[PDB]
RNA sequence: CGAAAGGGUCCUGUAAGCAGUAGAGUAGCCUUGUUGUUACGAUCUGCUGAGGGUAAGCCCUCCUUCGCCUAGAUUUC
RNA sequence: GAAGCAGAAUUCGGUAAGCGUUGGAUUGUUCACCCACUAAUAGGGAACGUGAGCUGGGUUUAGACCGUCGUGAGACAGGUUAGUUUUACCCUACUGAUGAACUCGUCGCAAUGGUAAUUCAGCUUAGUACGAGAGGAACCGCUGAUUCAGAUAAUUGGUUUUU
RNA sequence: GGUAAACGGCGGGAGUAACUAUGACUCUCUGUAGCCAAAUGGAUUAACGAGAUUCCCACUGUCCCUAUCUACUAUCUAGCGAAACCACAGCCAAGGGAACGGGCUUGGCAAAAUCAGCGGGGAAAGA
RNA sequence: AGGGAAGUCGGCAAAAUAGAUCCGUAACUUCGGGAAAAGGAUUGGCUCUAAGGGUUGGGCACGUGCGUGCGGUUAACAACCAACUUAGAACUGGUACGGACAGGGGGAAUCUGACUGUCUAAUUAAAACAUAGCAUUGCG
RNA sequence: GGAGACGACGGCGGGGGCCCCGGGCAGAGUUCUCUUUUCUUCUUAACGGUCUAUCACCCUGGAAACAGUUUGUCUGGAGAU
RNA sequence: GAAGCCAGAGGAAACUCUGGUGGAGGCUCGCAGCGGUUCUGACGUGCAAAUCGAUCGUCAAAUCUGAGCAUGGGGGCGAAA
C-alpha cells in the first residue's frame, strides 16, 4: 500500500532516483551532500539507520534488518543489480557518442 | 526532543513535536503542575 | 456525392499460436546420473515497434471498387 | 503656480473623476487597529430619511443551565447552548435568438448608440548637469513588465465514454 | 416552654455597676519545598459523549483560478396535461404641499408576431 | 499543474486514514483502563520445504472362537485413511500487490454531564430527564 | 405422586437436512487446440417390527505411591477406579 | 479478556512471578433491526399534510416487536417535553 497514491506523482513527492542511488553506493561523498542536505534531528533514529539501496531511514536497527528481508529491498537489489538508466546508456542506445579530441 | 520522543510526540517520520511539547510545558508550567516561586526580598 | 478499401498520420505497447540444452524446484522411468531422461512449472527469449484502433469535427486517392443523379412538393412584384 | 525648491527627495496650492485604488493577521468584541506589497492603497452616494438576492452579528417563539430579583407563577443588570418559509412557467426590464409586409439575391453606405487602455521598471542620456562632500536628475532614443481588454491552440500543462 | 435550627440573622475577644431575657458602659484586635495528620493531603475527579471551544501534523479545487468529462434534466418532437395568481393594465425622466404614483402635467420617445434565458421592478411567504 | 486554508463567522465540504501479520505504544487513572494511543516494517504470483492427525494389529502351555496360568512394555513398529491451518525458502512480474469491493485520520488541551439509558411523532437529542449512591420525613 | 409445566446466555457432543469431494450407468453441452471433460437424474413418508444409542441406576470389591476425568475441575469409604 | 482452574519457578507458610485454560461485562468495532446527528444536500402546488440520499447513534440489553387485556377528558398516561 501507497499512502495517498492519488498524489504519489506530484513533483513535492518525489523520491531519491536509481542512478542517484547508484553514484551513492559507488561514492561516499555523494552520499555525504545528499546526507547534508538534511537535518539529522528530524530523521528517524536520529539518522542513524539508513538502508542506501532504498534510499530510506529507519526508527532502529531491528527495523532496518526486518525491512531488509522484504521484497521492495529485493526489488531495489534487483534493479541494482541490472544496472540503472544513464545518459550514457541513452546515448549508446542511438549510437551517438561525444568527441573530446 | 527528548521530552517528544520520551511521550511519543511524533509527527510522520518519527520526527519529535518540538511544537506540542513546548505547548504542554508551558500549559503545566501556567496550571501549577510545574513547582516555581517567587521568592522574597530579604529585609 | 455517398459507402467501402488502400496509402499516410497519429495512439497504445509487442497479438493469438508454436518453439526453446532459458526457468526456482518437484515427481516418475531407467544408463542411477555423466544438460541422465521425461512430465509439470509463475516467468523469460524468438517469430513480433508486433497486434489492435484511427474521424466519429485527421489527411490523400479521375488513374482501388460498388452505388446515386437533370427530382418531388410549396410559394413568388 | 509658489517655497533655500543646488541636485535628489519633497511641502503648500490650482485644473482635472480619463485611469487605478491591493493582499493578510487579529472576535477574552462597539472588530477597530496593526503588518506588508504598491504608483497609490482617497472619501462618499445609489439601503441605513422602515422594508423578499445568499449568508454571519444587534436578535429576542417553543427545550435547557447559571447569575440578579421575586413567597411564587415568573421577570430580568445579565451570561451560555440548540433551534422550519420552501417563487418564477406571468407582465415589464435586461441578455441573446427568429422574423411578416417591399420579387429573390450580391456588393456597399453610415444616422444613431457604444467606445479603451493603464501603470511601473530597466538600458542610454550619465556617475553627466548640480554639488564642499555625501550623493545625483531630465527631454529625444531603446527594451521589458503590472493591471485591463480582445483573440488563439503551433507548443507545454489539465481534462478522457476515443471506453 | 423546647428546636429541622430549615429559612434567617451573625466582625471578634475581655470584663463588670446591671444581675434572668434584650443587657448597657468601658477596654483593645492586625520549606526552592515545612509541619502535622491513617500511602495520601484530592473538585486541576479517570473512563464515556452525533454535547460547546482553541490549536498542531497529515490532507486536499476551501482559495489563487478556473478548466474539463459522464448520467439525468432543462431543450425540440408525438401523446397527455394542471395550479398559484389575476380591479384594469404594464418603457422611462422631472413635477404632482399631506416626503406616494402606473393612469394626471411637461418632456424623452414610440413599429407586427415571436423563442431560450434571467432574477432589477411589479407580482410571489398557509406574510 | 504549482502552491497548500492564503478561502470562510467557522477546514463547511472534499481529500487523506482504513483489512490482516509483526515491532512498538506517553501523560493521566477510580489500577479496571487510556490503547487500534502515538510512531514504524510488511502484503501479488509460482515452485517447494517443515510442523500440527485418525483407525487397526502382539508371544507361549493346556481345555477348546473363547477361558485360564503365565510371560513383555522399542507397537519407539507396520498397514490403511484423512482435512485444514501455521511457519520457513528460492524463483519471478511490477507504475499498483487488503490492486475492485470492503474499510479508524491522528494528536494537545479547556468547558460540561459520572457512565449505559430516555424526551419535545412534524423546527430544539442537550449541561434537560432518569440512574445507582447519599440524606431527610411519616407510619406498629 | 408424576406428566401437562415453562428464564436468558456460553462453549462442547450426537442425529436429520443442506453444502462439499470421489467412482459408476444413462442423457446433454463443449471440442481451432485442450479437456478419460463440464452439467443433470440416482429418491424413500406416516405407521410398525427388530438391533442399538450420553445421563442415571444395580452387583462384586474396598482406593494414599490418591485415583478417575471435561475444551471448561469436578467426582469418590455417603463406596471411586 | 473478569472470577474459577492446570502446570512450572520461588517463598517456613501466607503469598509472589511466568505460561496456559476459561469466557464475565446495562464492555467494545460492526451486518440486519430500532433510532434520527450532520449536509448553504434532493424535494418545497412533493413519491410523501414530514418523503428521498449520503453520513451518523445503538446493536445481547433500561434491545426490538405481534396479539390479548387495563387506564378515559374536572380524566388518563408521563425516564417531566
Ligand atoms: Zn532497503
Amino acid at each position: 500500500g501507497v499512502f495517498a497514491k492519488r498524489t504519489m506523482t506530484k513533483t513535492r513527492r518525489r523520491l531519491r532516483d536509481l542512478d542517484q542511488i547508484e553514484r551513492d553506493l559507488r561514492s561516499p561523498r555523494h552520499l555525504q551532500q545528499y546526507k547534508e542536505t538534511k537535518a539529522a534531528e528530524d530523521l528517524p533514529g536520529l539518522g542513524l539507520y539508513y538502508c542506501i539501496e532504498c534510499a530510506k531511514w529507519f526508527e532502529s536497527e531491528t527495523s532496518l534488518v526486518g525491512h531488509r528481508k522484504g521484497k521492495p529491498h529485493k526489488r531495489r537489489l534487483k534493479q541494482l543489480k541490472e544496472g540503472a538508466y544513464t545518459h550514457e546508456e541513452a546515448m549508446a542506445a542511438i549510437g551517438y557518442r561525444i568527441d573530446n579530441g | 526532543e527528548m521530552l517528544a520522543r520520551k511521550s511519543g510526540r511524533l509527527l510522520k517520520g518519527g520526527e519529535p513535536d518540538v511544537d506540542g511539547v513546548a505547548k504542554q510545558v508551558l500549559n503545566d508550567f501556567m496550571r501549577g503542575k510545574i513547582p516555581w516561586f517567587t521568592p522574597a526580598p530579604e529585609p
